[PDB]
């Protein structure tokens, strides 16, 4: 399995825990992007500062990282 | 040629094949391709010492399988 | 926030970096007591400087509160510990974890910032005359942290 | 190990078969990536047809999927 | 009244949705893009080599518990 | 190119869809033969009507070639076999497997556009007289499908 770089919870296939991407290519956990502070409507990488604008949507506009998401239900089985 | 050793932000240990010669900005373009940093925002720390760009890996006596700790740019005020 | 602040000691406790160690004094996670080594080739060279960390309750999305408790003479040091430093205010980021933050702070002890300073004659000694700046950083950290 | 949806060969860790990502969340080797056709700085996702553009990088401007590469090299030791 | 359906995507692999009788085609779709992340209108299911029109409901089609439809993408006669 | 095309096969014969099946006549890898069933609850239900699919040799990124080999009674398809559909043309996805192209094909079998037709006469009769269209299909599914 593989956790959040913030939390260092576990990813979960759907919810709060759902891997999310950010423009600049990293993945975070639906709950601490949440709780991320707002710049504006716009949230920075924790592990590059890099910015990514957020739409009407707030973090649920964020794509899942589907991938990831695939091969961690493989391997949950 | 040798390798070297960085502790990214997250904790994990990545290897990286260097050379004495090589400068701090090149240890962080590679840290860039495979982490995903902009070097703007990586600060290596080895021995307790920040990594100026100018210097080379020799400078700083960095030997084989040393391990440079990475943590974000800072400023002091 | 008590989640990750475990898995933060499990780390330190298993492999911490050489420089430093950090960890809850007494029975509270949210205090804690860390210890840093003077960086090799620099005036706080052999010393040993311990330090006081605070939690905040929804850490780490908010910066936890550093502060020496061993005398240190440093233009971003005072004489009460207070630690300016951006990575502790508004440049914080969640994904620093403590032993980030301690190695960050040594390196930071041998890269000061005298123009923006927090003790404004010790930034003054380091610009104007440095040799006068080692000498009594020196000093300090042989009667202070040894 | 996590296969490529194009060609369904397996992700590397890097070079031709690295997993980048697409402006819609999805991932694609970056070989199959180079072979899409170009339509103006444009390249079409192929599982949604959504436009990714592209910068003067060309493929390689896309980010790698980083947590993925992290999980993969999990599994590989 | 809830039952679980499958869906085999464009990639091949085969996903689970939890629907009920009364959903239409087009809130299956929006489970599908949550699941998958592609847009109800590049969707196109079929059941039983025929298209499912948005407006009708998975009782209209008669689809039961346990049942597969096909993910395509949307397509055009000429 | 080839890798990919084996990767299909092996699905198709693992686990096809019960709407159709394909695979490569003889030896030769890019040209398959494919079978679809007429839908039930339509004119073509019963049918079996049999097609060509040559693959390209940049496939998956560009379209395999599909025709009709069983003569079919359809706006978008004509006496050739030649199918007119966008997804074989400029709406080719290289996420396309030959199975979902034959299940697309299917639902177009359903699902006609007789506005922009290939043969403007089958659309005539399918705008103006459903009735006549059906019985004409039906009509060709018996005499050309079983
Ligand atoms: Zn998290
Ligand atoms: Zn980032
Ligand atoms: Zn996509
Ligand atoms: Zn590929």
């Amino acid at each position: 399995v593989l956790e959040c770089g913030v939390c260092e919870d576990v990813f979960s296939l759907q919810g709060d825990k759902v891997p999310r991407l950010l423009l600049c290519g990293h993945t975070v956990c639906h709950d601490c992007l949440t709780r991320l502070p707002l710049h504006g409507r716009a949230i920075r990488c924790p592990f590059d500062r890099q910015v990514t604008d957020l739409g009407d949507s707030g973090v649920w506009g964020l794509k899942k990282n589907f991938a990831l998401l695939e091969l961690l239900e493989r391997l949950q089985n | 040629h040798m390798q070297i050793f960085v502790k990214t932000l997250t904790g994990k240990t990545i290897t990286l094949e260097v050379e004495p010669s090589d400068t701090i900005e090149n240890v962080k373009a590679k840290i860039q391709d495979k982490e995903g940093i902009p070097p703007d925002q990586q600060r290596l720390i080895f021995a307790g010492k920040q990594l100026e760009d100018g210097r080379t890996l020799s400078d700083y006596n960095i030997q084989k399988e040393s391990t440079l700790h990475l943590v974000l740019r800072l400023r002091g005020g | 926030a008590l989640k990750r602040i475990h898995k933060e000691l499990n780390d330190l406790a298993r492999d911490p970096p050489a420089q430093c160690r950090a960890g809850p004094v007494g029975d509270d996670m949210f205090h804690w007591q860390a210890t840093i080594m003077g960086p090799n080739d620099s005036p706080y060279q052999g010393g040993v400087f311990f330090l006081t960390i605070h939690f905040p309750t929804d850490y780490p999305f908010k910066p936890p509160k550093v502060a020496f408790t061993t005398r240190i003479y440093h233009p971003n040091i005072n004489s009460n510990g207070s630690i300016k430093l951006d990575i502790l205010r508004s440049q914080w980021s969640p994904a620093l974890t403590i032993s980030k933050v301690l190695l960050s702070i040594c390196s930071l002890l041998c890269d000061p910032n005298p123009d923006d300073p927090l003790v404004p004659e010790i930034a003054r000694i380091y610009k104007t005359d440095r040799e006068k700046y080692n000498r009594i950083a020196r000093e300090w950290t042989q009667k202070y942290a040894m």
